[PDB]
């Protein structure tokens, strides 16, 4: 009955593919502004977005720590769900090619024991593509 | 970096008799039973001077060379001694001064002796080194180095330095160095020898730094001989020697009652590799100090056992609290799912739950190991645990299950209150459904029998939450008497003693002085190992933990809210629903008393606050393409029966309605109708069966009232039956007191009822019969309608004549034909249910009075008896105003203020703005309020005096004329926008949309 | 800097000239919101209009001090005292004072059956202005110069 | 009394840090009416001589007849007799709760029934009751219900208690164990003597022990006395002499001849009751008082007022 979108995430270097490390998904934040848009024959769709994602459980790839400009792609994995049927065998891959290891938790110093790295991402973009975040569908 | 692992690779090869030595190490330190002898041996890993030294010192003095010869025990001891007599104690003083006097660095033997958390620690050293190991720890241990010291000691525990030491100086007389010292030990050490002796025989003993054959060793040896035998505990040797101990000394130190360790056994080092030794015994004792001696995975079933089989007591508890059970190996989530925590030892549970997955594999297991299992699994089933996470798949979240007394039954309280009680928690029950049921001196009085009863049968459990209950009642019979000698005389006239004075001075004497901070502190050492989780419940500070986690979670789902994010997994709401119905379950069933305290009252608010207004916004929540990609059609937020109750009982009415208000819950589709309606004419049955009986309960009317007056608000949601409607109606109607349900409460709840289903003829009757005896109970010209809210018995007659078009209430009629003159209260409140009463009655009532000032005007024209406004109407109503005129020019003088004249002014002006009195003198009042002049001439009106109120409170065919008016739309259009831009209300938004535009 | 008008307020009988108790104002909650017959279902005709507007006054007040007489003394009507000075803008600080009353009020709160587990020490108590056929509000408002 | 209420304060501190610790004496057992010995006594003498002894009996003889009758009737008669008095049970009176509700860390005592047993048992105050050498090594809790000459929790038998004359005699070879435990609580708790009357044997023995090894270096053992009159000069001053603080509550507590109960809930209630009574009259002691709650506060730099709370209690 719960959510049964607990979507896998593989964080790979784009640089040259490696695996960065695993974790499960926890959100996914998107919004945009149009404040700018303020000061057209030569009209703009002035409304950029900002994609914020993050992550729970993240395990670190053993080699990623051995050998240790530098990109990351973001490849999530979650099953299809529809109302109709409640499973569905087609899963839908959504990908960020293109993050920032987003500093959000940003040294959070609490004295509890809670084993909690969760790691913020900021989908970046560039004057070509103006966000990077792509889906597609297994049917 | 291997040191850990080497010292785990010596760890499960050591001897059993070395584990089970280090084991009962273990528990001692937890216990608070350890006690550490610190010998020499210890002092010399920090480079703490040699006695060795010395004596050849005194040797080279003495005779002018060193011995070149190995110092036997009574040279060692002589040579101090000849030293000491013939050099004099000047000499000596020296010497000791000179050697012993230097600083050292606390070895890492110091640091990890004090990380035990030793009861006390016995040395026969004279340094300072443990005085400051124990100082940097943060503790505090008392030192004891003389007869003085020995009773001078402010703390429980305490540093004995025996054989005294230098911090009183560097001078021989303080310390055992010669043959003089240790032969009159006792003579001049008697009560430090007898505190020694006392804390040997009671704490664990660890002699640590020390040499096998050492003097005090033999005597603590001669010592334990003079015991009874088998009324002593093996003290514990840490030999730390190179060389490894041969057997035939083993067996001999053995025999002399020696549970001796040797470390070179335990690890291989070279022969000046002290340090090394020393700390391989330590931190192999450090690292095994919390749940890490698994045997094997042949044992999981029976190490799970042994850590379980004392937590069958409880009926259940929460699966947040399980972690304190295994010392934090295993975080099981809220869920249920096993999130590996901290282990050591394969095996641990993985095992055990494959053994669940794997039939086959459980039948391995011994028929004990395999009954042992079953009962373990039927346990973390009762629990809820989940499998273990790392297999965790689609996990159902089932709501918790309680027992009746969380449920609204009273007469099957009543049934079991009368019956038998078999044993101590069948009472213990009973005096919780006491509790439950308004009882509260019959309840104390019984928990104070269980209580006895139960310290009687040593139920460790029930004895505690009798305990917690029994202060809980305590506290419960104090405010209530509290309160009710401040106010409840008040409420009702005359103070209610059903606690007799001489029982709450018995009550006070019984109790007092007495904290639940310490109850926990109190109980058996077995008890607070075992059951460290019922500590939660110890503190006063009850929900020490689960506010906060409510706040930080509220936080949490607040933000997703305002930035709208899709959230996955188990969102935060889920963990607040896992939360809040893991904690009323084990409240409720376990039978607490503190369910009904004002703490669970506000968790239980914000919890389900929270959790509505989350079910409202994700209604409300516009999805974007990649979010319908994400889900679509996503599961909502289902009002169970077991959410009407939480609602219905730990909320009041003001939060009710500002959650209505807030969130429109009436879309919320709830379910479960059935128990729900049981559960509301439960509550109906009650109230009638209280009121209609002229015997009942101030307590449990005080306590049930708020819940009842809830649960009946929020009734109108949930569809109702024809019976259980009627009995709705005749428990409020007829059966709900006065005294905090008003007449018109009374009304408005009523009209819940009604919007939530239609009234069928019987609730007709039921109003009718209230509307008649309202008619009779005016006989009194005394009697008069008081009601709060203002709604009066004219609104049942109105609710009749809106439900049925043609009914004629003959009971009123027969009470007009009967009224005279004397009767004209009487006949003013029938004519006021005039449309009620029939033909010929209305003649009656028509012929006994009509119209005569303002107050009857306003009387006659609501019912409609006149068609149109006569010109003595208007006239009288012009005449009112020039009262109205001469009382505020004479209140120009005094402060201007109206309350209820306001009303019938913006009557006339509306009427006048509606063209219906063309009576011009309501223009020369024009001035006298701001309303007045808004409606009669809006043109001149300032417009500026436009209040919320009109802005909101507003009428639709009025609001349709103003929306004709172009002088007075512009402007309230312009301030209606206005306002609804700064704060975004529903009512002005409908004012926006549906007529001004 | 803080409210600077503290608000006395006496409680007595209303059948007889006796004081009940003495407290602290601490706020004032003033609904109204039409809900006879819901939002609609009221009487309406053509040429007829009245005014079904029903609102409530809500108090609640703070450190009750009960009058020594009438706990040693013991259908009841009780009134008000509320006594504030009569500040404004252009003078926060006035020799004048607002005298509200509110002689139809009945003493009743929700902290009744309130257990904290250590006792508190702010029996804070509401309050609602009873209203009568004759008197749709009660409650009165005089300022002394 | 200045000086009964300095010895108030004293033990009230130790109550309030748990020091406290009583010696409950065989009086305690005498007001909820359990068997005593001297009735055992007249028993025994009037088996053995016919009848018992019409002068008072002495102290060697208190202890001799127990043993006579141990001698020539044999054990076994002298346990039988044992079971036949002491087998009654009596309720606990308030004193054993109010004696807890001084909250002892240990509860020493000679007594061998077990109505302070069954006052905790109430009062739910679990003392490890350590009551033969045996007990000393199984000892559970820390703190101790110390049965300094046993009781009949196995069994009513002369074994399990100090009764007859050879036990006292051979007191020390029979307990070492027990008096070494006895004289270190001794040592460093504040201790208080009740039932244990001025020139029992027990505290006879005790007070050489006291004496005997501390050298100004013992806290002088309090004497809550419950006499039906009050203590007279001379034998204070010999007792105080000797080292002890002795509270005779009958004259702070008028009360007649057999007012047992009342004398002893009477000094009772004043150790309770002014632990709990913070005594202050003058206006100077205003500034005084509030400041040993604030001297503490100066060296912190700032602090909530919230916080001052738990300052002033």
């Amino acid at each position: 009955t719960v959510i049964q979108d607990t979507a896998d995430v593989y964080f790979k270097r784009k640089s040259d593919g490696k695996l960065v490390f695993t974790a499960e998904a926890q959100t996914a934040s998107f919004s945009q502004a149009i404040s700018e848009e303020k000061l057209k024959p030569l009209y703009i769709l002035k409304s950029e977005k900002e994609i914020n994602l993050t992550v729970k459980n993240a395990f670190f790839d053993l080699e990623w720590l051995a050998m240790t400009s530098e990109r990351y792609e973001v490849e999530y994995r979650t099953i299809a769900y529809n109302p109709d049927t409640e499973e569905v065998y087609s899963d839908i891959y959504i990908q960020f090619p293109n993050v920032s290891p987003s500093g959000e938790f940003e040294m959070s110093l609490e004295n509890g024991n809670a084993l909690a790295p969760e790691i913020k991402f900021e989908a970046l973009a560039d004057t070509d593509t103006d966000e990077m975040a792509v889906v597609i569908e297994a049917s | 970096k291997r040191y850990g692992e080497k010292l785990k690779e010596v760890f499960l090869m050591l001897d059993n008799n070395v584990v089970e030595c280090i084991k009962e190490i273990t528990e001692s330190s937890r216990n608070g039973k350890l006690v550490f002898f610190v010998g020499a041996g210890v002092s010399t890993l920090s480079d703490y001077p040699q006695w060795w030294r010395l004596v050849d010192k005194y040797h080279e003095e003495l005779y002018g060379s060193p011995k070149k010869g190995n110092y036997s025990s009574d040279e060692y001891l002589r040579i101090p001694q000849i030293f000491y007599n013939v050099k004099g104690e000047m000499a000596f003083d020296g010497i000791l001064k000179d050697f012993f006097q230097v600083d050292k660095p606390t070895n890492p033997i110091h640091d990890k002796i004090l990380a035990m958390n030793p009861a006390h620690v016995i040395t026969t050293n004279y340094d300072n080194l443990i005085d400051t190991a124990c100082w940097k720890r943060g503790k505090y241990f008392s030192v004891i180095s003389a007869e003085e010291d020995v009773a001078n000691a402010t703390s429980s525990r305490y540093l004995l330095k025996v054989h005294g030491d230098f911090r009183k100086g560097f001078k021989g007389e303080n310390v055992v160095l010669k043959e003089d010292d240790y032969l009159n030990y006792d003579q001049n050490y008697p009560l430090i020898s007898n505190l020694m002796k006392t804390i040997i025989a009671t704490h664990t003993i660890v002699f640590i730094g020390y040499g096998l054959g050492d003097y005090n060793i033999n005597m603590l040896l001669n010592w334990v001989r003079k015991l009874q035998k088998d009324s002593f505990h093996k003290p514990f040797f840490i030999r730390t020697d190179p060389s490894p101990i041969e057997n035939e000394t083993l067996i001999y130190y053995e025999n002399k009652g020696l549970r001796i360790i040797d470390a070179a056994s335990l690890i291989d080092s070279n022969e000046y590799d002290y340090l090394e030794r020393y700390s391989a015994v330590m931190d192999l004792l450090i690292e095994s100090q919390e749940n890490k001696f698994i045997t094997k995975d042949d044992e999981v079933i029976d190490y799970i056992y042994g850590k379980i089989s004392p937590l069958f007591a409880l009926q259940y508890i929460r699966k947040i609290d399980l972690k304190h059970v295994f010392e934090y190996d295993y975080h099981f989530e809220v869920n249920g799912t096993v999130v590996r925590h901290k282990n050591k030892g394969f095996g641990y549970m993985e095992r055990f739950f494959e053994l669940k997955e794997s039939c086959d594999e459980r039948s391995k297991l011994s028929k004990k190991q395999y009954e042992r299992f079953n009962a373990l699994f039927n346990f973390f089933e009762k629990n809820g645990v989940i499998c273990m996470a790392k297999d965790a798949g689609t996990l159902n979240t089932s709501i918790e299950i309680n027992s009746l007394a969380y449920h609204g039954k009273y007469d099957v309280m009543k049934k079991f209150i009368e019956e038998q009680s078999v044993s101590i928690e069948d009472d213990y029950k009973k005096a919780f459904f006491l509790a439950c049921l308004g009882r509260w001196e019959e309840s104390y009085d019984l928990y104070s029998n269980i209580i006895l009863n139960s310290i009687d049968e040593s139920n460790g459990c029930v004895y505690y939450l009798s305990q917690i209950n029994r202060y809980r009642i305590y506290q419960s019979i104090t405010q209530a008497v509290t309160q009710f000698n401040g106010l409840g005389l008040l409420t009702f006239g005359r103070h209610y003693k059903p606690f007799t004075d001489e029982f709450l001075a018995r009550i006070e004497r019984e109790m007092t002085n007495f904290n639940i901070d310490d109850l926990f502190n109190g109980m058996p050492f077995e008890f607070q190992k075992k059951y460290k989780i019922l500590e939660f419940l110890s503190d006063n500070q009850f929900l020490y933990d689960d506010t906060v986690k409510l706040f930080e979670l509220t936080n949490k789902v607040r933000s997703e809210m305002s930035e709208g994010s899709y959230s996955f997994g188990m969102s935060s709401d889920i963990v607040v629903l896992l939360r809040l119905y893991d904690n009323l379950r084990f409240l409720y069933e376990n039978c607490l008393w503190s369910v009904s305290f004002h703490e669970f009252h506000q968790y239980i608010r914000n919890s389900m606050s929270l959790l509505i207004e989350k079910a409202e916004y994700e209604r409300t929540r516009d999805i974007d393409e990649l979010g319908f990609s994400f889900f679509g059609k996503k599961s909502g937020f289902f009002m169970e029966y077991y959410d009407f109750v939480n609602i219905s009982r730990h909320f009041k009415i003001d939060d009710i309605k500002n959650l209505e208000r807030s969130c429109s819950i009436d879309k919320i589709r709830f379910g479960e109708q059935e128990k729900i309606e049981e559960y509301l004419v439960g509550i109906a049955e009650e109230i009638t069966k209280q009121f209609s009986a002229n015997g009942m309960n101030v307590v449990f009317y005080t306590q049930f009232i708020s819940e009842a007056k809830a649960a009946l608000y929020f009734a109108k949601y949930v569809k109702l039956s024809e019976e259980g409607l009627g009995k709705i109606v005749k428990a409020l109607l007829f059966y709900f007191p006065e005294r905090d349900l008003d007449i018109g409460k009374r009304y408005v709840w009523l009209e819940r009822l009604t919007k939530c289903n239609e009234l069928p003829k019987s609730i007709i009757s039921i109003i009718d019969d209230f509307l008649v005896l309202q008619a009779e109970k005016h006989i009194d010209q005394n009697y008069s309608e008081v009601s709060s809210n203002g709604l009066y018995s004219r609104d049942y007659g109105a609710l009749i004549k809106h439900f049925e078009k043609n009914f004629i209430s003959k009971r009123l009629s027969e009470i007009t034909l009967c009224l005279t003159q004397d009767k004209q209260k009487q006949i003013d409140f029938l004519f006021k249910l005039l449309p009620l009463l029939s033909t010929n009655a209305k003649s009656h009532l028509l012929s006994f009075k009509s119209v005569e000032n303002i107050n009857d005007l306003m009387n006659g024209i609501r019912i409609g008896l006149i068609d149109e406004f006569t010109p003595e109407h208007e006239e009288l109503i012009i005449e009112y105003l020039e009262t109205r005129k001469v009382n505020y020019i004479v209140e120009k003088e005094k402060g201007i203020q109206t309350f209820s004249s306001n009303d019938y002014m913006s009557t006339f002006g509306i009427w006048y703005f509606l063209e219906e009195i063309n009576n011009s003198k309501m223009e020369e009042f024009i001035g006298m309020d701001d309303q007045y002049d808004f409606f009669v001439d809006p043109e001149n009106f300032d417009y500026k005096k436009f209040i919320p109120s009109w802005l909101k409170n507003y009428n639709d065919k009025l609001l349709g004329k103003i929306a004709g008016n172009k002088h007075m739309k512009h402007h309230v259009i312009e301030v209606l926008k206005e306002r609804v831009k700064n704060s975004n209300d529903k009512r002005y938004l409908e004012i926006l949309m549906n007529y001004f535009i």
